[PDB]
Parts: C-alpha cells; structure tokens; sequence
C-alpha cells in the first residue's frame, strides 16, 4: 500500500546509522525503484552506479562543510557542490539554525498578510545589488528565475513594439519551456520545438557579433526586446569571455534600447570572487537572475531582481505575475543566513585565493599531462579541466569518484569535467584534491599507455611482453616504456 | 460619492444612536460643503459620549465597594489651621513621603451625631470617593480613628465665587460663558453617573490656581435613577418642581445653571425678594424678564433652562446635555478644551 | 549594509514573541519595504492592509492547524489554506519532524549519488496514483510540474508529428510561459505574447465543443498533441464539469491517439473527497500533475507522474529535462509525511463531509441573501461562494477579515470568492466560520439597504430619517425598512 510504503520511507528518515546489511537492502531497493520510478538511464550514465562498486554510491548524510557520507560510511569530498549550490558548504550551521527557527514559527505564509521575511530580503538584496537594482521578485529555482526575467522584459518592452530576444550559443539558462527558447544546446532543445518564437543566438564573447544582430532585427523592424547572457557560461564549459565584453555588451543595449539580462544563476553568491560576478567589470544590468547557492544548499530558492524602472510594470497589476511558494519564509531565512555567512567569513574572497591556487594546480597538472588534457580553465571557485575524448574525461571523474572525490561528468557528456567545490574548502582538502587528480591522471596514462603499446603492429609479443612487465612493475615508467616501444616498433617498421 | 463617504463613516459611530447619525446624515445631504466638519462632530460626539462609558464603569466600581482607610495621621505634618466649622477643622498638611499639600478636614464624631449629619457625612464620602473630574474637588485620601473622621482635599488657593462675584459686581458675558461651560461639563458628567447635584449655588464654587472652577459641596447630591423628593438647597436656585412638591430629577441642575447664569451676568439671581416665601411665588409663575444689557443669545439660552415646563427645559428634551452646548450663546466655546483646562482664564487670584 | 539587514532579520527569526512598539516598528518597516523592494501594489489591493487597521496584518506565526497569528498577536481562522496549500493543517506535527530529521541529515542531494527519499516517492506516489502511473518526475513548483509535462507530451508527440495543444477557457495551469500558453485568462496572458504556438482554447465542460477542435486539427493537418485540463477549474471560480465529462474526455483522447494530461494542481492530494479529484469518476490520464499540498504547507514541491508508455521519452537521455533542486531530500520528507497522514488520519474522508456541511451551509446564507449572492458552490473542501459585484465581494472578504477569518478575494478580483481550509479544520470551527459569513452578509445587507434609502428620490428627507434611525437602533429591520421606505417612495411617485 502507499500507506505501507510511506511509512517505510517515514522510519528510515528517523535512523541515523545502518547496519551493513540494512545498508545492502537499502541500496537494493534505491535502484530497484529508480529503475522502475524514477529513471532506469541515471544508472546507466551516472557515474555513482558504474564506479559504485559492489553497490551504488546511495547518499546518506552530510559529513563535514565539504564531506558526504553513503550508506557504506564512505566520506567523499564535494568538488560538485551541487553544480554550484553548496557555496557554504554542506549544512552550514548559521544556516540550519536560520532555518529551524524559521520551522518553529511558520514554514510558508499565506498568501494574505504581509509576509515580514520578504521585505527584509527584497531590502537585503537591493542594498547587495549594484546599481540601481531596487526590486526583488521571488520564484523556486534558477528556471523560474529566468522566465520572470523575460516576463518582466516582455511586458516592458512589448508596449514599446520590441519582441525579439538575442540569447548566446552554448549559454544554458533553464529547462522550463520559457527558458528553454534562451538556452543554446541543440540536444536540450529539439524535442520540445516549436518554442517560444523570435529567439536569436549569437556566438558567447563577440561583440562584432551582437552588433550586427541588434542592427539586423533594427533593419527588419524586429527590434531586439533584450539580450540575455551569463558573466561565464557555467555548463556551457566554463566559457570566460574576453575582457571587456561584458561592459561592452552593456553600452551596446544601452545604445539600442535594449534591456540587459544577466543570469548569475551560477556565479552568483561569490563563486567567482565577487558576490556577483558582474563586479568584476562593474556592470550593472536591468535584471539579474539569482538562485543555486542564494539558498544555502538547505533550500530551494530564485530571485529575479531589477531597476525600478523596469519592475514598474508589475506595480498597477500585482498580480500579473505570482508564484504559489515564492518567497516563502523559510526559504527566505535560508537566503538571510547564506547571505550572512557570505559577507561574515567574507567567502567570496576565500573564492578568489583558493580559487586560483586550486586553478594554477590544475593547469600544471595540465602541462605533466598534455596527452590527456587540452586545457584546465576557471574564475574563482568555478572551474573546469578540458580533456581530449569524453572517453578519457568520464574516466577522470570517474577514476576520482573511487578515490572518493566527487567531480562532475556524467557517462557521456564528460570532454570537461567542471571543479565546483564549497568556498568553504580548506586548505587541507585543497590538496587531497590535487594529489587524487594526480593519482587519477596517473593511472589513466598507465591504461592508455597500456592500449598503445598492444596495437604496435611491427612490434613482436616478445618484446611488447618485456614492456607490459616493467608497466605493471614500475607504471611511472609507462611514459618511458611507451617512448622505448614506439621507438622498437618504427625499428621493424 | 465624496459625501456618500462621510456619510457612511457617520452612521458606523457605535457610540452614536439612530437619532444622532441620521441628524449628520441630514446636514450632509444639506451640506456637502461642511462635510468634514460633519463628520468631524460626530467623530467628537461619537469619542465625547464613548469617553461617559469609561467614566461610569469606573464609578460603579468604586461606588459598589468603596475606598476606607487609605491613609494614617501620622503620614502628615500639621502646617496650619486654615478654617473651622461645627463639624471640626480644616488644616493645612505636608505628605511626609512627597511633600504635597493638602486640605484635610477633621470632624468630629460625636459633634456630627449630635448636628444630625450621619447620613449627609456618609453620603458626600461615598460621593467624593467614586467621582473623578477636573472641575470637582478631589478626596486625595479619607480614614478615621476612635475621635474623629478624617478627608484629605486638594487644596485649591482662590476664594468662592460668591465672594469674588460681591468684588467685581457683575461679570461680563464672556467671563459668564467660561464658567457655565465648566458647570455644563461637570452637570454631563454627573448626570451620566444618575447623580443630582441638588447645590449648586456660587458659595460651592472655589477658583483653581489656574483660575478654573472646582465644586466643593456634596452633602445633598443623590444617586437619584427615577425622582425624588427632598427639598435642600437655596431658594433663589430652586426648580419650581421642587417648591410645588411633585417628583423630581437631573433637570432641577439645569434648572440653576439658569439661575446662576443670570447672576454672574447680571449680578443678582432672577427671583429675589426680601423674604422667601415670596422668592417661591416669583419662581413658580416664572416671569424672568431679563436685564437691558443682556444679549438676545443670552436671553434665548435662559429662556430655555429659566422653564416651568420641564417638558420644555433645555437639559431634558431628546438631544439632552447637546441643546445648550449647540446654542447659538455657546458657539464660541471649545468644550474639549475647556476640558483639557487649554483655554486662557479670565481671572486669575 | 547587507550584512547589517541581514543580521536584524537574522535576529529576528530568533525572536519568538513581540512588545507592542518592537510590533509597531515592524509592521512599519515591512510596509516600508514592500512599498520600496517588493511591490507598492500589494499594499493598494490586499485586503491585509485596506482592512489591515492601524496597522498591517503582518504575519507572525502558526497558531493551530487551522490558525495564524500576526504580530498584534490577532488569530485568524484559515479558510484560504494558501489557495489549497495547507490540506493538513500549518505546522502538521507529522511533517514538521520528518522535515527536521531529514534536516539533521541532508536537505538536499549531491545531484551524482543515488537519493534515497526520491526513489521511496517516486514509489509511493506509484502506489497511491490510478491505473498504469508509474513514474515520478520532481520540481519546485504547480508551474514547474505542468511545464515538464507539457515538455513529456511534447517529446512523445512531436515524432508522431502532433504539435497542437488544446486547453479550456477558464483553465489556470501556471504563470511561467510554458504553462502560461495553456493558462487562459485574458489579464494573465496578454503582455507577454506572443506565447507558445500551437495551444487553442475550447470552453470547459463542453464535450461536444472539444470533439471539434480535435476534429477540425486533424483535418487541417494540425494534429493534436494533448489535452489539458484541471478536474475542477480552482482559480476559474469552482466551476464544476457536468458528470461524465472527464470519462467522456478520457475517451476522446484515446479515440483520437492525444494524450490526456491532468492538472490536479488544486484538486491533489484529497482536498474533494478524493486522494485524487480524477477518482470521482475514476479516470486515468497519460500525465497527472501535482503540487501545492503535497508539499505539507512545509516545503515546495511539485510532481508529475506518467505512464511508462509517455515516461519512456526520458529513458534514453535522462537529462534531457532535469532541474535543479527537483526532488531534494527534505522536500521528498514532506510529501511522504504529508502522504502518510492524508491516509492515516484518512482525510479525504473528512474533506467530503467537511467539506458537503460547510458548502450546504452557504447555499442556505445564500437562499436568506440572494440580493448579494448569485450561488454557493464546491466539492469537497474546495468550494467558492460567488456574489454579483466586485464591490460586493470584496466586502464579504474584508468584513471577515476583520472577524478574523482569513478567506480570499483582493481588491479588484473579488466576485466569487474561494473557500479553501484545512482539510483538518474542526466542527467547532466550522460553524464559527459560517457564523461569521451570516454577521458580514447581514452587515453588508445593512449597508447596501442604507445606501438604497439614500437616494430614494420621491422620499423626503423626514421620512427618510425615520428610517436610517430604525436601521441604526434595528439592522434586522435593514430589509423591512427598505421595503417600507420603497414602498413610501412609490406612494409619492
């Protein structure tokens, strides 16, 4: 029964600890039902189930601020974070006891009297906003944050006879179909076409570019309502654009009456160094999309904040545009305590030294190893490391994941790997997390050293036999023993 | 739609009956120029009579089990004697603990039952002891030993208006107006309570420091729901209800106001003969012809208190206490201010 | 400073209980910043401040399950339940410790481990739903939930070639464009089109209409995708479908291969008798949308469930539609709470004779006033009162307020007015509330009849005083007074 099966689900939120064998039923029954309830694909691409091991990786518990505990007791490090959720790391106790509280008095509000926890972050978040950025609307993720954003640029411009949106190739801004029309990549799209018509994309850094598009619709009477675009696109590859960009697309909307749209949905909450990666040019848009990591990885939450100008619309009408859990006080708590946090232990310039140590790390691991990395790219706490194949990326991240640090990538989409761990990373974990990407590297070159000694065609097995012996023996030679046999197969050439 | 607004807000007055709303209602549809000012007096009317529902719970409480022993002779320092009566004495004391000054009266036991005054000693304690009002003399504290009773009072530096009225002879309307606002204000008060004040005469009206009016006598006020009987009082100021012997009730206050009116503005009391019999017959068939530097307005005000009709007396119709407060002689005086004591005094002693 | 707003919001959470002037100064702050951050609006059309007093009615705190009590310490009794949020209650004891275990553990997931708590609902919700629903997917929200579905019957149909979506006139789905295409409000849609193309609108209840639209597509070559439609249409004014309409739907659809989506959004989780409105005349659709209560008015949530045959789309690229906070641990809690104590204390149960006592007691104020009601109507404890004017209505819903029970209704959009309380709302707070609706309709009923006796022209002012005096000194008499007072008019006509 669902009673039966609610229950079940209900006494095993009150354990804290497993019994090995309690753990072994556990597992068997998570993938049981995300085989026949949730997914059977997430078992087939993830990387927690074909490097799992005898059983999957089964979350369980947080550890410390960056550690994360399965069902077997085994303690990995969030080098994920969430794809950039947990920026104060797992359970930050300024957090959790903002939000118990907040449980204690009243979870949601309703819907009628003047909810005090809004005010207090719509004002929060107009003093941490530069610029004119005044009004705060509140919605439940970074999808939602977004289509309230072309909400509010729509029902500005439309009045003004401009409808056209210019978004950017490879820019990812959410899967709800509003957003989805703004978001780039061909395999996220197809399926759900036709979308919301008159979206253009641009090439992401090119400003020669945006130019001729904002003229052409000019030209053709389609006159750009707004462009909308990430500080850095986050999945689009840890994509940095040229200096300079960012404030020149600025004048560049400036110039054509065109509202700038900038989703720092995430590198928003000082990933990247500043609180809001628009700092770093010091630009100020007409609306800003935050969410991810403005929830303290304790809750879900979006806020779409604008100029006074442009959220004007909203002012006649209210209701025009609402959401049912909105801005609800305990996600609101959430918010107030992350943004606390943030400004307190002052994290954001924690972002920027161990963001660039762990950076610098990676690209001279990017140099020991160019046969297995192209490049190794980042801005802050947001980084990534770009391999060759999505052959050999998935297997870095999966290589790691034993060494029980958990990266990104999944079964195919992995040529780069993105390092997105808590700003709350210490100094000590930093680099166990450079060593296991070195272990990691290692063995990798070991197995693909491995291959290309075995297909040498012109070399013969008693010679290939004598390399694969001193491989096993000394694998720090598996780059010299390559180099002998390549060398001995072009002799019989 | 504008006056439809002040409308509304009129007849949501809780403390405002069917009458008095639909008496604004009237004005406004009249009106819609004095709208605000409509609506302002029934806001005032509304907050006035509201204000009479706090003043009587508070009396009753203290009239249904009263104050004793809130004091203790030894608590005060004997400054002087200021006065004596029959009863006793009056001294001037000093509150040891603040330092205050007070009017204490002594009166002794076995005097006052031998003067036959048990019930008049007893009845103005009880009186004085629940009342609460800025023109009417406040019992700070009262108790009593084996010898003698004891009322502690606000002393009040001033004479008596008789006494002051015999210096300046006669008072000009305007001096006239601030005192007979003062008695208006206490009379609401009182008669809101069911009392009868039964005294009022210019020999029970002391001038404050502030030159404002305090009531002083309370041996013949009566907590009066239907009508009584019992004479007391100065002829001069006496209802012709009273003299005749049939009931009376609250209107024989109104009554005097009358009288007393006339007198601070004309310097003598309408009905006044040598001798007293007479000053009834005078009273009864009630011709007041007035004198010549009287206003009309004035004359118009006494007309309707100075009445036979009780029927017809200002004090007694519908609108009550609000007919002479309304009148055209009263419209030059704020009422609220008057009681808050915010108005300039005449006369200072 | 932001760290200064943050830390006098963060204290106040803290802060359990108020001084009168420690009130006074809140309530002015948060009518200042909402007036400055949020929306000056929702202080000119919110029945909180038009009737708030002196000041606001600022939320506070849950008092019971069924109260709320604001910062004057003032108790509301909730016949609005968040617009179908609180189905158990503010506060549910039940869901408020499943939420704070799983907040001692890990409120939300890595997004690479296998989570426990989405398979356990994925499952529940399996068994708890009709016929071959079988799969879950999880979002934040009802918009989310009813975009995901659209993008579900999308990836299906559009190999199929069917690209055309008929919604019903009067239907609310969701306010983010997707869902916002099949929405139907005039108001609502306007400034933001042009929306998804290829959605079209037939009138709700209507069959035989609904049957030519699925007719003419196929003949023009515009073959219909899917149907949506809600049970009941909540938001559209409790407008309830003729019987047999849902069946005859549920027909139509298969006969013409269109998949049936269902936006049990409002109706979910037992609030008309049912665990599911859709049980009544026990239909199953291809998709089922849910979100609102299954959230324990704790948390936000949103779910779809789905056939396997239509659930497939996803199999192959699970990530084809994913997000971001979808499903996460302590949400998942909430629900399985919320699930348990729906089927334990079995409320549905007492939603149906809640729900018929109530809704029977408004048909009969509304048979004593029929000069300000046109009708009650409801199912179950989803039930709306409608009045004839605006004027009206939002004086129903203002004057209990000032009773100190909470129903709906704003400023302008008041006509029909919803009842929605807990599903856990008492007997003795069931007729404290229809107690309270026959003291305001008797008050409004003196005031409509004043205004009557106003402009009376043939009565002159003397008789018409006669009158006001009575209504004032007798409201009963407010409908005998009238009548004579017309009938005096009448005589001097």
């Amino acid at each position: 029964s669902a009673l039966a099966c609610s229950a079940h689900a209900l006494n095993l939120i009150e354990k804290r600890t497993l019994d090995h064998e309690e753990m072994k039923a556990l597992n068997r029954e998570v993938i049981e039902y995300f085989k026949e309830h949730v997914n059977p694909g997430f078992l087939e691409y993830r990387k927690s189930v074909t490097a799992g091991g005898d059983y999957g990786a089964v979350e369980w518990q947080a550890g410390s601020l960056n550690t994360l505990v399965d069902t077997q007791g085994q303690e990995f490090i969030d080098c994920l974070g969430g794809f950039g959720i947990f920026n104060v790391g797992h359970r930050n106790p300024v957090v959790v006891s903002a939000v118990q509280n907040q449980l204690a008095k009243q979870p949601l509000h309703s819907q009628e009297l003047l909810d005090p926890l809004r005010a207090m972050l719509a004002k929060t978040l107009a003093a941490l906003t530069p610029g004119k950025l005044k009004y705060s609307f509140f919605c439940n993720s970074g999808t939602e944050s977004v289509e309230a954003a072309l909400k509010l640029a729509k029902a500005y411009q439309s009045p003004r006879g401009k409808f056209t949106f210019i978004a950017t190739s490879g820019a990812f801004h959410g899967k709800s179909l509003g957003a989805l029309s703004a978001t780039a990549k061909s395999t996220f799209r197809k399926p759900f076409m036709p979308l919301l018509p008159g979206f253009r994309h641009v090439p992401f850094g090119n400003i020669e570019a945006m130019r001729t598009a904002l003229n052409e619709c000019k030209k053709t009477g389609d006159d750009v309502a707004a462009v909308i675009l990430e500080p850095i696109q986050g999945e689009g590859g840890v994509i940095l654009p040229p200096p300079g960009y960012l404030t020149a697309v600025r004048k560049l909307c400036d110039e054509f009456g065109a509202l700038m749209i900038l989703d720092e949905v995430q590198t928003g909450m000082g990933r990247t160094g500043k609180m809001f990666a628009c700092e770093h040019e010091n630009v100020q848009p007409d609306i800003l999309c935050l969410a991810k990591a403005l929830g303290g990885g304790v809750m879900p939450i979006g806020a779409t904040i604008a100029t006074e100008e442009v959220f004007s619309v909203l002012f006649d009408n209210p209701f025009l545009h609402t959401t049912t859990f909105g801005g609800n006080p305990l996600a609101c708590a959430a918010a107030l305590a992350t943004i606390n946090v943030l400004l307190e232990q002052n994290l954001p310039a924690q972002a920027e030294q161990k963001g660039d140590m762990l950076l610098d790390g990676f690209r001279q691991l990017a140099r020991e190893y160019p046969d297995l990395v192209q490049e190794a790219r980042g801005k802050g706490m947001l980084m990534a490391i770009e391999f060759v194949d999505n052959e050999i990326g998935y297997n870095f991240a999966s290589e790691m994941f034993r060494q029980r640090v958990l990266v990104a990538g999944t079964l195919n989409n992995a040529k780069t790997i993105r390092i997105e761990p808590p700003l709350t990373l210490t100094i000590e974990q930093c680099e166990l997390v450079i060593k296991a990407a070195r272990k990691a590297l290692a063995a990798m070159r070991q197995q693909v050293a491995f291959y290309e000694i075995l297909h040498l065609p012109n070399l013969n097995e008693e010679q290939r036999n004598a390399f694969i012996q001193s491989l096993k023996d000394d694998p720090s030679q598996s780059a010299n023993l390559l180099a002998e046999a390549k060398k001995l197969n072009d002799a019989q050439a | 739609k504008e006056t439809q607004e002040a409308s509304w807000e009129i007849f949501t007055l809780p403390n405002l009956n069917g009458r008095q709303v639909a008496a604004f209602i009237s004005s406004l549809l009249d009106d819609p120029s004095q709208s605000a000012n409509l609506l302002a007096e029934a806001k005032k009317l509304n907050d006035v009579q509201a204000f009479l529902a706090k003043a009587k719970e508070d009396f009753l409480k203290k009239w249904e089990t009263p104050s004793q022993n809130t004091a203790q002779l030894d608590q005060f320092d004997r400054i002087k004697t200021l006065g004596t009566g029959s009863f006793g004495r009056v001294m001037l004391v000093k509150h040891k603990e603040s330092g205050n000054h007070y009017a204490m009266k002594i009166l002794d036991k076995q005097k006052v039952v031998k003067l036959k005054q048990i019930e008049h000693t007893l009845n103005e304690k009880r009186i004085l002891q629940a009342v609460n009002f800025p023109f009417l003399v406040k019992l700070e504290f009262s108790f009593k030993d084996n010898s003698n009773l004891y009322m502690v009072m606000e002393y009040v530096a001033g004479g008596e208006m008789f006494s002051h009225l015999r210096r300046i002879g006669r008072f000009s309307e305007p001096h006239a107006r601030f005192y007979a606002a003062q008695i208006v204000l206490t009379f609401e008060y009182l008669h809101s309570l069911d009392l009868i004040y039964r005294d009022l005469k210019p020999e029970n009206l002391l001038i404050d420091q502030q030159g404002y009016i305090q009531v002083t006598d309370f041996g013949f006020a009566k907590r009066v729901k239907g009508r009584t009987w019992t004479l007391c009082g100065t002829p001069e100021y006496l209802a012709p209800e009273i003299i005749l012997s049939k009931g009376y009730n609250k209107a024989v206050d109104w009554w005097a106001l009358g009288v007393l009116i006339y007198e601070m503005a004309a310097g003598y009391p309408p009905f006044f003969a040598d001798q007293p019999i007479q000053i009834y017959e005078k009273i009864v068939s009630g011709k007041v012809r007035f004198p010549s530097h009287f206003s009309s307005d004035l004359k118009d005000l006494l007309r309707n208190l100075l009445q036979v009709d009780l029927t017809k007396r200002f004090g007694n119709l519908k609108n009550g206490v609000n007919d002479i407060k309304n009148h055209k002689w009263f419209a030059t005086t704020d009422w609220i201010a008057i009681y808050q004591r915010k108005v300039e005094a005449p006369f200072i002693p």
